[PDB]
């Protein structure tokens, strides 16, 4: 399994004696056993590209062969840790080392072989069953949260010969033996998968159920649903940790997988840390994020093939609990730097480059990444369901839209949360553009929304034909100063600002206001769109002569009213129950209509 | 490339025959002195490829050939609906319930148009919310009352069932889930909340002859 | 038919990138197919793209990924990919390579046909003279389709260019005052564009005559550049041997370019612009010149090669080279869909090259061209005055101009807003054109004879 | 519910327009069943050896 | 650049052919 | 109306979803009757090998045409162990009339070590020198070989011509 | 009409990079003269 | 230890610029050292860059010129680059080469490092606390530099970035509210340039806690590429094996990235963008990142990287690159110079990303940040005011306005201008910025809270 290095001419080693090697498999070069693939093969000789620093590397060094190409390694332990982009324990590495560098070389198991864990198997399997690829044989026991499912690996089946009992296995045993055709396969609780392979389900399905989010704005506006796919524009400026805390601390999803590609080192020690303090009530219980959540760590001085394979990695994770039934919410952390590690790469391949400098398939490596997520019956007979979500982050150079990665992500997400910094710098969080973001899910949750909610769809709807118009208007109340402008405009704007102070601005650090719940959010849409129906007809149907009502009577008249609906959103759901918090709303609903019925 | 859905070639026989062999298991599992006999009856069609040794290899011929019943969107639905009868007699397994009520939530869940979504569905996540939060829960007056007033639920469900909706039942879902979600360091609420049941439930000795 | 054995070898020479080098073979041929099975048993499929001596190059649709060099094994057919072609190929659906993903059988062929396929003899070649309905006014009036044209839809990401595609397969009838097969090819899409297209076929009542090929954003993207030559073979063996008239349907044709332009920065292809090869427009024009009617056979093809702009580029390669070879385009563009506009239908810079020849007397009505005419000055003026008005204000502004604002903002409300069941007919879209036409007086209206303002101006 | 019911009864019908179909295929075939046997068969054992017609010498 | 890749990938060929 | 209309469109989705599977399942049926036909041909070809007579013809032929394809220098000849004797009559009559075909001497061999599997209704492969050029002329390759590419004349055979088919171009 | 027409080259791109910043500086300070202008107008014609 | 003695060989197969051929060289390595003897007795060093079997291609350091294929002979170390490293090398000054060139004696190690090193892990990578002052006000109380940050001088060619450069390492140290170094590496530097940073670093005292690095312009382009690497080989050793906060200054990083190209060329290699490798990221990259604080230990590295810009154009890859993986800048300008301001930094265009750790009670002062904004602000309104006056003249404006300009015309003069030699802690620069805010009434500091105000606004 071993052959020899013929020369180097850089970070590209030849080989020699490598007739058995496939394109794309791995190796280990040297007696450092650096990692690297074969790129170009020719006779029993091969082109490896090494990740790492080839200094040192001397003619006639051994070369080994190693049958899997490009894979991660999936079981047990893998929640809570840090990996690297090509699946290197960079919490092993620290701890099992001393040091403070990565070794050159390193070769520390993606899973730990130490730990023994608490293994049951589904007690329903007896030898001599049936079992397919994606079926369920047992459950180790991790943590609080996150049961890990043991799967058969998928492409394998056959007959069960061996079952082991319930015990403490570690990840080096075996667990479950099955014969097919007479070729008898031993399986441990660890399965390695290709990681540019997708992973199969039984079928892809539409995504229908609304992701959650705390926030009202980038929920009531801009919709996302479990398995579909948005954009968020990362600028220093733009507030992205409000957006990255909110969903990976209180999302209903089951996992989260933060991935990182190949950002500034002191930007990855920011998520690395702030991560493990982050906490979320479960069960009456508050635990640490970490219990449910998995990351991979990549700066941009890391070898550029794990810079580039990171958000391979990342998704292959995904997928993976996808398979147990869970629903995964994955965030890349900028796209932008992965595109740069491909176009480096196709640069050191000598490929021909074509728009503004990036590999000519940029967009077939793009649409290929995002058409995995989703939601998907999975396989194996226990007929479960899960999904995958992407919320990866663009960060173009410049700014600008033009540059073919966010343009194309653009052309492939159906949602597209655009933040900006002018929001931020007027202290106005979540710092959410409102025109340029959008939402193409929001024909796939319209089931959803009428069973459920009903009112839900036309207030949407309101709210964004009253913050337009606010747009629409600014002209003219920039060359009138609201003098020669109709009340019924007037009642536009304020209800407008109205709605942009105590509805699309929230205020993540308020204990009352960290998670809005969805009957809370349309609670609140409603009875401001409420009250501007009911000002726009107390208006318009006295506008006609003799006793008119307009803006100035309405507002001095009620003013209690439009107190009481910009203190709508001290409804702590924490103390105050579902029905005391919409008996509350249902009140200022009532005293509202009433306060416009006393001018009538 | 064939690609059926999501599968190959390969890959579809090799999961219809994990779904036959998964419903005679279920079967057994669920039934096994052979008393359903209605429920057995419409899935003989599988259950007649159970009890032999085919080693997976001739009854993955059978697929291939065509002898089995191999549509795999017809029995995705037929092994769903078994295995969620299953999760509704298992979850309160300790209670037995009635062979006639068993029979009756099989026939209301093989009509109905998508079982998946269905209430009946989410009613039964909630209850294995509930029932498998206590596997591992250690002595404390939250759980003391959760435990107590999970046994009561699962007492309901043996007799009621799921879609046959009852109000006694939904009112208990919600007061289990909102002490459950409930924070563990308030003592106050949890116990107002337990005592709100105990004098609101219709019976003045809830627990008798449910709990030990 | 080929009765010798097929030879099988194990003599790959060397791999590089999508190629695989094979050497020790006998008497290569020249853009024939090889199947080759890779260590694990994955199946795979190339087709030899250059030949020299004992050597050839074997280009793997696949992929390369897991291709060894001493366990491979690789057989040549022996022919080039000739596809197996059958009339009841209508209600079926395929990937992108050919095969069956709707759980019913491989195709029981009635013929096979070279997927590369033959140019028609430009003498036998028949003039279209026949105009489709699609009952869209923005089309019917001023860009109308022939049975047998070649009309792509320019559009950009985000723009609902499908609903326009699918609207079309539904409602295109004739004008003669009739049944389409549809063959739809899938390529470089998500599921739920390609699943969006197979639910609208089957809610129209319509799949029975449709053919789908798809070739989703997961699948490989070598084969993206097989599957409109798939769909179009289709197509003539439907058209040309059992005279069905069909229509073609080619989804975002830029995903085909990138495939293209991956293939030739592969092979070090002489670049054109912006990295695509410098044979484009020729491997184009096989793709899109397989259409029209024959002369003596009453079949047809039409071909609707939508396409998606990048960066809304109309100058990018893929909408000039296409531009070039197609009669014309409808272009859509993001000026009207961000005002809620349907269908977002741009028509000043959109044509349709066969229009003179399929309107007018004995085909619609004989003032059809002179409408579209008028229509299309008043139209671009209108566009014009906001140019000018967008800096010197309304007051700078006399009634002359006033009028083609009037005009155009009745134009794009009245006339290209449709919405997506809205189905006209070419002879209202004619009297809508005179409704907007009479905003101005009759001198103004200089595109138009007096001999056709005399008789229908007045009414 | 008159929808539900009628729409149900349509595919008994098309189930029994499909049975028939089969049934007619396979009577069909039968009649020519040994005649394409032999021809194939034929073709299988008529072996026609042949030396590449680009050989050289 | 096609131009000077041409011209590395020309000058490897006469490379090898002079060996 | 308007959900009735959608109820209507409920109801003739659901007989095209019914058209569509009927289509399905008939065109399944008649997959099943070629693949009927398809294994009756191999054991008629099995009942044709039983025949000494005239299988050691057939395999002068298989052997001979095999080696015009290699065209090789070396050859090594595999069969199943039961039609040895066969082979190598089919060998010692092959090779006086390849060195006449293509002027050039070619030592074959046969292998001895190596079979091919017992379940083969019979024929041989022949192997170049460093086994790394093969040509399979076993029947079922053969039976497969030509069915695929007669299939066209079977499908009318069988089941009728298409009346909608005018022309052959 | 549509561009410069200067042939495309890096002294080019230099040269339009430069005429745009006097562009933009034209823009802000003929908006500037308007928006002080605007003032006195409704200054004056407040008075 | 290896304890084997070296092979010297007189084979060598030809001489290709700054390439020597050589042949049958035993198990060579790639980046071994050799060093070469010509026929005259000359001594040179060079690098392996290719080891293609027993043909090594080595990379001389000096001139080419005299070595013949006959007698000159390689000396092979067995061994790559590794520099000697030591506390007490701090105060020395070095070549590229790492030799003493201030006639001391060479270093005596305590240990030997690979000059590539490796990446830091990231989990054990701390985010960056404290400030460290620079002494310059433009960048203390405007855009402070986190102890752990990367920020970047950018200047176009002509502008006094050494004189900067050369102040920085006079002034700077810790905040003070004998553990602080500097290493300073500059490339590609002139003979003139590098007596000044030589002669000012040793008349000032400052050199006890300086390691300079000179590479001049007419040294060895390969020496120039592990300058850098030598510097941040010192700074590893110092900071995180000896427990204290080293500050590295790398100049004239665009000479870097020339050599890089001229290092690219010789291997053959296709030039990428604007003729740099397709690897410059990465190469930036691994020079930028090898800074920050690590867990456990209480040493630190910062780094101020000094760029110019080619053209005076951000656009330009080196800028582009090197900006788009560090935190924030601080951008030196070229009106600011003409105007005779020094340091001509312009504070509007700058950006210190982690100031907002930098700097704070417990760090620098309470009122740090507040004074920062509030300054900010002052001056961007004086500008913009500035514009202004330009337009309506003096008399149209009013009293506020007028605040602005007398803010604007001090603020430049008091608080930017510093000259070279007068060092102000950042306690001196906030006690300028109250005296430029006092100038405004409380009311008109929007800013700065009412307690802050109230604590440090008097007086």
């Amino acid at each position: 399994t071993f052959g020899y290095v013929h020369g180097v001419s850089g970070p590209v080693v030849t080989a020699c004696d490598m007739a058995g090697a496939a394109m794309y498999e791995l190796v280990r070069v040297g007696h450092s056993e650096l990692v690297g693939e074969i790129i170009r093969l020719e006779g029993d000789m091969a082109t490896i590209q090494v990740y790492e620093e080839t200094s040192g590397v001397s003619v006639g060094d051994p070369v080994l062969r190693t049958g899997k190409p490009l894979s991660v390694e999936l079981g047990p332990g893998i929640m809570g840790a840090i990996f690297d982009g090509i699946q290197r324990p960079l919490s092993d590495i620290s701890s099992q080392t001393q040091s403070i560098y990565i070794p050159r070389g390193v070769n520390v198991s993606a899973l730990s072989r130490d730990i023994k864990w608490e293994f049951i198997p589904s007690k329903n399997l007896r030898v001599g069953s049936h079992i397919t690829g994606g079926d369920i044989y047992g459950i180790v026991n991790e943590n609080s949260l996150i049961k890990h499912k043991i799967m058969l690996p998928p492409r394998s089946r056959g007959s069960v010969t061996y079952i082991a009992p319930p015990g403490n296995y570690d990840a080096s045993d075996v667990v479950l033996e099955l014969e097919f055709e007479g070729v008898k396969e031993k399986l441990s609780m660890v399965q390695v998968w290709p990681v540019r392979q997708v992973r199969p389900v039984t079928e892809k399905l539409p995504a229908n159920h609304p992701l959650l989010t705390g926030q009202r704005v980038l929920d009531a506006l801009f919709p996302c649903v479990q398995g579909g796919t948005t954009a968020i524009p990362g600028a220093f400026g733009c507030g992205k940790t409000v957006i990255s805390q909110s969903l990976s601390k209180y999302s209903n999803s089951d996992v989260i997988i933060y991935v990182g590609c190949g950002e500034r080192g002191n930007e990855m020690s920011e998520v690395l840390r702030d991560f493990p303090e982050l906490t979320m009530e479960v069960d009456g219980k508050v635990e640490s994020i970490m219990k449910r959540t998995a990351l991979v760590a990549n700066t941009s001085n890391m070898p550029v093939a794990a810079r580039e394979a990171s958000i391979y990695t990342g998704i292959t994770l995904s997928e993976y609990f996808r398979d147990m039934g869970y629903h995964v919410s994955m965030m890349a952390d900028s796209t932008s730097r992965w595109a740069e590690a491909l176009r480096e790469i196709s640069g050191r391949l000598a490929e021909m480059p074509a728009d503004s400098g990036y590999p000519a398939y940029l967009g077939a490596r793009l649409a290929s990444f995002y058409e995995r997520a989703g939601r998907v019956k999975c396989l194996g007979n226990p007929e479960r369901e899960g999904s995958v979500s992407i919320v990866g982050a663009v960060s173009p150079p410049g700014g600008d839209f033009s540059d073919p990665v966010t343009s194309a992500t653009l052309g492939i997400v159906q949602v597209f949360w655009g933040l900006d910094k002018k929001l931020a710098q007027r202290k106005h969080f979540p710092s959410v553009n409102w025109l340029i973001s959008y939402s193409k899910y929001m024909r796939a949750l319209d089931e959803y929304y009428d069973k459920h909610f009903t009112e839900f769809v036309p207030l949407r709807t309101k709210a964004k034909e009253i913050l337009q118009e606010e747009e629409d208007l600014a002209e003219i109340v920039q060359l009138v100063g609201k003098a020669s402008l109709a009340e019924t405009d007037k009642i536009t704007l304020e209800v407008a600002k109205l709605i942009k102070d105590d509805f699309l601005q929230q205020n993540g650090y308020t204990p009352y206001d960290r998670f809005c719940p969805f009957y809370k959010t349309v609670g609140m849409l409603s009875n401001m769109i409420s009250f501007y129906d009911m000002a726009r007809r107390a208006v318009e149907t006295t506008a006609q002569s003799d006793n008119k009502i307009t803006w100035s009577i309405i507002r001095e008249h009620m003013g209690e009213i439009l107190y009481k609906l910009s203190s709508m959103k001290f409804k702590d759901p924490v103390k105050d129950g579902e029905a005391k918090i919409k008996a509350d709303y249902a009140q200022l609903l009532e005293d509202m209509q009433n306060a416009f019925r006393s001018l009538e | 490339g064939i690609k059926m859905g999501g599968l190959t070639s390969e890959q579809y026989h090799s999961q219809v025959v994990g779904k036959i062999g998964y419903i005679a298991r279920c079967m057994q599992t669920i039934d096994p002195e052979n008393n359903l006999k209605k429920i057995r009856e419409d899935y003989q069609d599988v259950l007649i490829w159970a009890e032999k040794n085919y080693r997976f290899e001739e009854i993955l011929e059978a697929s291939k050939s065509g002898k089995c019943p191999n549509d795999l969107d017809a029995l995705s639905r037929r092994s769903l609906i078994l295995q969620e009868l299953l999760r509704l007699v298992s979850s309160i397994s300790p209670f037995k319930m009635k062979l006639d009520l068993i029979e009756s939530q099989y026939e209301k869940m093989k009509q109905h148009v998508n079982l998946w979504k269905s209430d009946y569905h989410v009613k039964l996540n909630q209850l294995n919310q509930l029932t498998d939060y206590l596997k591992n829960a250690a002595p404390t007056p939250k759980n003391n009352f959760l435990r107590a007033m999970t046994s009561v639920l699962q007492m309901q469900i043996a007799q009621y069932g799921i879609t046959e909706d009852n109000e006694g039942i939904n009112q208990l879902f919600k007061l289990g889930l909102h002490l459950l979600a409930m924070a563990n360091e308030k003592i106050d609420e949890q116990y107002h909340l337990f005592k709100g049941y105990v004098k609101d439930q219709p019976e003045e000795s809830p627990f008798e002859g449910i709990l030990p | 038919y080929l009765s010798q054995p097929r030879l099988t070898y194990k003599t790959v020479s060397g791999v590089n990138g999508p190629l695989v080098i094979l050497d020790h073979v006998k008497f290569p041929r020249y853009a024939e197919i090889v199947h080759l099975t890779l260590p694990d048993g994955t199946k795979r499929s190339g087709q030899v793209l250059e030949v020299s001596g004992s050597k050839a190059v074997v280009q793997v649709f696949e992929g390369t990924s897991g291709i060894d060099a001493k366990k491979t094994s690789c057989e040549f057919t022996g022919d080039i990919l000739r596809t197996p072609v059958s009339e009841d190929m209508l209600g079926r659906v395929f990937n992108g390579s050919g095969k069956p993903i709707d759980r019913g059988p491989v195709v029981l062929a009635e013929d096979f046909l070279d997927i590369m396929g033959q140019p028609i003899n430009p003498q036998c070649r028949i003039y279209p003279e026949e105009m489709i309905q699609t009952g869209i006014s923005a089309i019917d009036g001023m860009n109308s389709i022939a049975r047998g044209q070649k009309i792509p839809i320019f559009s950009a990401a985000g723009l609902p260019h499908n609903e326009i595609a699918a609207q079309i397969c539904r409602q295109a009838g004739l004008v003669k005052k009739e049944n389409f097969a549809i063959v739809f090819a899938a390529m470089g899409v998500n599921m739920e564009t390609a699943r969006f297209f197979k639910s609208d076929f089957e809610e129209n009542g319509s799949m029975d005559n449709v053919c789908l090929f798809l070739n989703l954003a997961n699948d490989p993207t070598i084969e993206r550049i097989i599957t409109p030559r798939l769909a179009l073979t289709t197509a003539e063996f439907l058209a040309y041997q059992c005279e069905k008239h069909v229509l073609v349907i080619l989804t975002d044709m830029s995903s085909y370019a990138e495939a293209l332009r991956e293939v030739s920065a592969a092979r070090e292809e002489v670049p054109g612009r912006r990295g695509f090869p410098g044979y484009m427009y020729t491997d184009l024009a096989t793709i899109y010149e397989r259409a029209g009617r024959v002369e003596g056979r009453n079949g047809s093809i039409t071909q609707i090669p939508i396409l998606t702009m990048p960066n809304d580029d109309i100058t990018h390669p893929i909408p000039d080279l296409t531009g070039y070879i197609t009669e014309g385009q409808i272009y859509v563009d993001r000026q009207l869909h961000n005002r809620q506009i349907y269908p977002p239908i741009n028509v000043l810079p959109s044509l349709s090259r066969l229009m003179k020849s399929a309107i007018g007397e004995g085909m619609t009505r004989k003032d059809h061209a002179d409408v579209s005419n008028q229509l299309y000055a008043c139209y671009a003026i209108g566009k014009d005055v906001q140019a000018m008005k967008a800096v010197v204000g309304e007051e700078a502004l006399t009634s002359d101009d006033l009028l083609y604002l009037e005009f155009l903002q009745k134009f794009e409300k009245n006339f290209i807003t449709q919405g997506p069941y809205e189905n006209r007919t070419v002879y209202e879209t004619l009297d809508i054109g005179w409704q907007l036409l009479r905003i101005f007086p009759k001198e103004m209206l200089k595109r138009i004879p007096q001999s056709t303002l005399s008789e229908f101006y007045p009414r | 519910q008159a929808a539900m019911g009628s729409q149900g009864n349509l595919s008994a019908e098309v189930e029994q327009a499909t049975r028939r179909q089969v049934q007619g295929m396979q009577s069909s075939q039968q009649r020519n069943r040994e005649r394409v046997l032999t021809q194939l068969l034929g073709m299988v054992c008529d072996v026609r050896p042949q030396v590449h017609p680009n050989y050289r010498i | 650049f096609y131009r000077l890749k041409k011209i590395q990938e020309k000058k490897k060929i006469i490379k090898e052919k002079s060996e | 109306e308007k959900k009735e209309k959608q109820i209507e469109q409920q109801k003739k989705i659901q007989m095209s979803n019914l058209m569509n599977q009927a289509r399905l399942k008939v065109l399944r049926a008649r997959d099943d009757l070629i693949t009927d036909l398809l294994n009756e041909a191999k054991q008629r070809l099995s009942k044709v090998v039983k025949d000494t007579t005239r299988y050691q013809v057939l395999l002068d032929g298989l052997v001979l045409q095999g080696l015009y394809q290699l065209l090789e220098p070396r050859m090594i000849v595999r069969c199943r162990k039961q039609d040895f004797p066969l082979v190598k009559a089919a060998v010692q009559k092959a090779i006086p009339m390849y060195k006449i075909a293509t002027k050039k001497d070619v030592d074959v061999q046969i292998d001895l070590e190596a079979y091919l599997p017992e379940d083969i209704a019979g024929g041989v492969e022949i192997y170049n020198g460093d086994r790394k050029i093969k040509v399979s002329n076993t029947l079922e390759s053969r039976l497969d070989l030509i069915a695929q590419q007669m299939m066209p004349e079977v499908r009318g055979a069988l089941f009728g011509a298409n009346a909608n088919r005018k022309f052959l171009d | 009409k549509d561009r410069i027409e200067i042939f495309p080259s890096r002294m080019a791109q230099t040269i339009m990079k430069a005429r745009l910043k006097g562009a933009q500086t034209g823009r802000n300070l003929l908006k500037k003269k308007s928006d002080a202008l605007t003032l006195r107008f409704r200054q004056i014609l407040k008075k």
